[PDB]
């Protein structure tokens, strides 16, 4: 009774039979931006079911020695669908998402995974090892893409702070005996009320293997994980033409 | 300094029986298996079995069963092993040996023939 | 009524006022089946909700420990060095831009949350470099970003027709003043991923990754008055104290030490361990 | 005028007195507040949010430091043996610095309050056992056995459905609060000993693997409190920032 | 009547009682701090709301 | 479980790094041991665990094994016996022998 679970939005439907409950983030749902905290003086647009779905993403490999990957919001969604036009053509955004993380094994098989939200991740270099000269990370890494890079350290998760104390974020856990799916809702977080779309990447999402995937030998060795996301409340304003990056 | 003694060699006729002896001295005589292992003189090792001297516990082998009988005396720190309806197959020699676990000490072995 | 499609979740928490800590009531032995406190499951992402009485069998205690020192309000409002300032500058006037992230015990602090909306207050502590003090006139202009930043000792921006600048002289208590919310957003930030222009971004315009432009707050210029040279050094320090606190947001604390002034980069050949090492795992 | 006296402490300058202080604009309206999710109000409700325990620190993890958050368990040979053990305060060198209760504890001097660790097993879903643990108040070592460690206050928890147990260190104490407990004089606030145990074995079919992790978190209770905030000695400055 | 509200902490104050001596209210002094504090939204944010006699994952 | 010690009488010369191979038949998880014994005397047990020495034995002796084959090699000879294997997974049984020359 706690453990099915079954999502439709759009047009789409996700269904669980191994599942956890349901986090929203700092215990507050997704919503429109009221008269009292808007700015803008333009009529927003609502686009209902083009930009309402499940989207979702490509699917990683979990091998035995494996780092962690990690993504952004909402440069995964830039080149996608609908949602894909519509943040190319118009100039503000705001939405809040809904992430689904699956990863399944057998009954022989066992692992942790750490799936986490944390906002406003901003990355750093090595300072090329000995420290003495500021390095910045390349454009292909700051924003991957729908692709969604590693991480090269991920003690320190690629910025100086430390895995043991991101439990502070809202988070799941994927226990391959218990369940094989994480969900979280978050909704829309930024000290100003609509933001550009193709610069700012208000918060990042992140998977990491604390307990290493192993199984006895002769098994299945291609276990995969796999990612959805999707748009809650999306608006847009200020029309113009369609500028890519 | 831990020490196992067993007793001297056997000449036994064919259909009676024998006590080989084990006695332990320099350490805990409890809370520590001990294990008996036969050797027939020509090729390799034979486990008979292990008993625990802190209740009486026993494990045998499957084929040492209703051969051999496993006692010992905690205030004495004395195992003994008894062969019973013993044929010309049971000449070998005998071994004491302390883990549970790899065999840590072994005894100085006593050799039975029958004839 | 043409089209019914067009007609057309809740608030999860309440706040509420806990001047002390929870009290404890007794409790015994419970014999029997169906209920486990003892027994969470981590993967939900909720903490245990076990208390003490459902574990063991407690006592009755009133304990009056009050929880005022923890709030934010009292765990900010101290002073911090934040800059020092010195014009052996070999002629005079010191243009010194605003950025107080450079000294490490005030930065680890306000960076525990991603976003802080706060009032300071300044305090300007001045002596000569081997703490002597000697009468010297001097004057802190403050200059918001677009105004006309002086040049020289004796330049026309030292008017100060507008600008706020305040006459010190150096054998006199240090100038305190009080500096409001001056941000064109709604909280400062110190944590902003992402670029502050559109374009192409390439390899050499990659400095400006993670550089928010809402908290460039102009620079803070000073001088001695005279228009000959003084024979004096100077060394200042300013000391910020931070009131009315809002934050939203925690995230974990640093465990590296700090390597530049703008970005979170890290020495990658000595990564320090967060714990100190022993030798087993058995004996402690 | 008025006839008044200056007393002593005029013209001092000290951090932590609040007072007014002169304005340099009048007139002055700041930005309106926008509805952000996610604010705090006191440090308390951080310090409730469980993050990971750093068991095993040893010294050969200091190359891989990813292995410092799994312990390891596995099928035993002899009955009765240790799995681990470490000290039960927050505020001492050790597996608690990698949590945010061990952070934030370290600005503050003394505490109050019972804490909670709450473990979580990683291992296959054919795999069974059984662990004792244990907590043992102060006045004696690590114990030499099972035997000896069972008199503290301990729970013995069991794999199933449900993955995690919870393990509260009840407050026991002579004073009120403690201070920041250390080698030397401040050994009389030491706090004691958690050790885990083997109750059974480690069962595992054929065709499973014979080693499983556990993961240890820590948080606090409802009547954690903290005074007498003061500087931190987790972050240092050598040479100057850039 | 009064004089120039325009501080930081307009909407969710800490107290009433700072005080203050000009017409700008960001000058003021800090007061004592108000005991409040919603710690559910950190500890258990979940959609269904779990008890802590019931089993976890029932 | 069966432990075969497939082969017997080998062939040394006076440091000729000889090595002897061992395999068991159903997955004994690295707990072996390696037993030298001399003429008319009771076995030394040289190693436990498959990989770990015991005191006073000296550091030529070493044993490794990867899933099933499991081998124990010495570098500098003379040290001549008669060496068995026995693992300890289920119940202990023991391995054939190897004589040396
Ligand atoms: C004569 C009075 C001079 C007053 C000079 C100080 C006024 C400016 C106060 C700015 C308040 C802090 C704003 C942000 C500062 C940090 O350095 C930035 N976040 C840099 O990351």
């Amino acid at each position: 009774s706690d453990r099915v679970a079954q999502l439709t939005i759009g047009n789409s439907t996700i269904t669980t039979q191994e599942a956890a409950n349901i986090v929203i983030a700092y215990g507050e749902w997704p919503e429109y931006c009221p008269d009292t905290d808007a700015t803008a003086v333009d009529k927003p647009t609502r686009p209902d079911v083009s930009v309402n779905r499940f989207f979702t993403l490509d699917t990683k490999s979990w091998a035995k020695d494996s780092k962690g990957w990690y993504w952004k919001f909402p440069d995964v969604l830039t080149e996608v669908g609908v949602f894909g036009q519509n943040a190319q053509f118009h100039y503000l955004y705001r939405s809040g998402f809904c992430v689904h993380v699956q990863c399944n094994a057998s009954k022989f098989h066992q692992g942790a995974l750490l799936v986490a939200v944390l906002p406003e991740y901003v990355l750093g270099t090595i300072a090329g090892g000995t420290g003495n000269e500021n390095s910045h990370p390349p454009y292909a890494t700051t924003q991957p893409g729908q692709v969604g890079a590693v991480l090269t350290h991920p003690y320190v998760l690629d910025a100086g702070i430390p895995l043991s104390q991101l439990t502070v974020c809202p988070h799941q856990w994927i226990n391959l005996r218990t369940n094989n799916c994480a969900t979280i809702i978050v909704p829309y977080m930024n000290t100003v009320p609509f933001d550009s779309a193709l610069n700012h990447c208000n918060f990042g999402l992140l998977v990491i293997p604390v307990v290493p995937l192993d199984f006895n030998a002769g098994a299945t060795s291609e276990i995969p994980i796999t990612v959805t996301i999707a748009p809650m409340c999306a608006e847009f304003a200020g029309l113009r033409q369609a500028v890519k990056q | 300094q831990v020490q196992l003694q067993q007793s001297g060699p056997e000449l036994v006729k064919p259909g009676a029986s024998v006590k080989i002896s084990c006695k332990a001295s320099g350490y805990e005589f409890s809370r520590s298996w001990m294990n008996w292992v036969k050797q027939r003189p020509g090729q390799g090792l034979e486990w008979i079995g292990r008993i625990y001297p802190g209740d009486g516990d026993t494990n045998y082998n499957g084929k040492f069963r209703d051969k051999a009988t496993l006692t010992a005396d905690k205030s004495s720190s004395t195992a003994y092993m008894q062969l019973s309806r013993l044929t010309s197959v049971d000449s070998a020699v005998y071994f004491c040996a302390r883990r549970r676990g790899y065999f840590d000490v072994w005894g100085a072995g006593t050799t039975v023939t029958v004839s | 009524d043409p089209i019914a499609d067009m007609i057309d979740n809740r608030s999860l928490t309440a706040l509420q006022v806990l001047p002390t800590a929870a009290n404890t009531e007794a409790s015994s032995h419970r014999l029997g089946t169906g209920v486990v406190p003892a027994l969470q499951a981590a993967e939900t992402g909720a903490s245990s909700n076990a208390s003490d009485k459902n574990l063991i069998e407690t006592r009755c205690v009133l304990n009056h420990h009050s929880t005022q020192e923890t709030a934010i309000g009292n765990f900010f409002s101290r002073a911090g060095l934040v800059s020092i300032i010195t014009m052996p500058n070999t002629d005079g006037y010191v243009n010194w831009d605003i950025d107080l992230m450079g000294y490490a015990q005030l930065r680890r602090k306000c960076e525990l949350f991603t976003y802080m909306r706060f009032d300071a207050e300044f305090t300007f502590v001045v002596a000569k470099p081997n703490g002597v003090l000697v009468p010297q006139l001097l004057q802190y202009m403050y200059v918001p970003p677009g105004a006309p930043k002086p040049t020289s000792r004796d330049s026309f921006a030292w008017q100060t027709a507008t600008n706020p600048s305040v006459f010190v002289k150096m054998t006199d208590p240090p100038a305190q003043v009080s500096v409001p919310f001056m941000s064109p957003a709604s909280a400062y930030q110190w944590f902003y991923d992402g670029y502050p222009t559109f374009g192409e971004h390439l390899q050499a315009n990659d400095l400006d990754y993670g550089q928010c432009p809402n908290n460039m707050m102009g620079t803070f210029s000073i001088r001695t008055v005279g228009t000959e040279k003084s024979p004096h050094s100077i060394t200042l320090r300013v000391y910020m104290r931070i009131k009315h606190v809002r934050a939203w947001i925690p995230r974990p604390l640093r465990n590296q030490p700090y390597l530049f002034k703008t970005n979170p980069n890290y020495k990658g050949n000595d990564i320090k361990c967060t714990s100190t090492s022993r030798d087993k795992i058995t004996t402690l | 005028g008025i006839p008044t006296e200056l007393k002593p402490g005029t013209n001092q300058f000290l951090t932590t007195d609040d007072g007014v202080s002169a304005p340099i604009l009048p007139g002055f309206h700041p930005t309106p507040p926008i509805h952000i999710p996610g604010e705090v109000h006191n440090l308390l409700e951080i310090c409730r949010v469980e993050t990971i325990l750093e068991v095993n620190n040893l010294k050969t993890n200091e190359t891989t430091p990813m292995q410092r958050l799994c312990f390891p368990v596995s099928v035993q040979s002899k009955t009765g043996e240790l799995c681990a053990a470490f000290r039960a305060d927050p505020g001492r060198d050790g597996p608690w610095q990698s949590t945010i209760l061990g952070q934030l504890c370290r600005y503050y001097t003394q505490w109050s309050g019972s804490l909670e660790v709450t473990f979580m097993f990683a291992g296959s879903f054919m795999a069974t056992g059984k662990m004792l643990i244990a907590y043992t108040p102060p006045g004696g070592n690590v114990p030499a056995d099972r035997i000896t460690a069972m008199l503290g206050t301990h729970v013995i928890w069991d794999f199933g459905l449900q993955s995690s147990v919870t393990l509260v260190v009840p407050w026991i104490s002579n004073t009120h609060y403690r201070a920041h407990a250390r080698a030397g004089y401040f050994d009389y606030y030491t706090t004691g000993i958690i050790t885990i145990w083997y109750q059974t074995n480690y069962v595992v079919p054929i065709g499973a693997p014979t080693t499983a992790y556990i993961v240890a978190l820590a948080a606090a209770q409802d009547n954690f409190t903290m005074k007498l905030c003061k500087d931190t000695e987790d972050i240092e400055q050598t040479a100057n920032i850039q | 009547s009064h004089e120039n509200s325009n501080s930081a902490s307009e909407g969710s104050t800490i107290n009433y009682t700072t005080i203050n001596y000009y017409k700008d209210a960001y000058a003021a002094s800090a007061g004592r701090q108000d005991m409040s504090q919603d710690p559910k939204k950190f500890t258990d944010p979940v959609m269904d709301v779990i008890h802590e006699m019931a089993p976890p994952l029932k | 479980i069966q432990m075969t010690q497939s082969s017997s009488y080998l062939s040394v010369s006076l440091g000729g790094r000889v090595t002897i191979t061992c395999k068991a038949s159903d997955h004994i998880n690295n707990w072996l041991a390696w037993y030298q014994q001399k003429p008319g005397n009771a076995p030394r047990l040289l190693i436990s665990g498959a990989t770990s020495l015991e005191t006073g034995i000296p550091s030529r002796f070493s044993g490794s094994g990867s899933g099933k084959d499991y081998t124990l090699s010495i570098t500098s000879l003379q040290d001549v016996g008669t060496y068995y294997c026995q693992q300890y997974w289920s119940t202990p049984t023991f391995g054939g022998g190897t004589k040396l020359e």
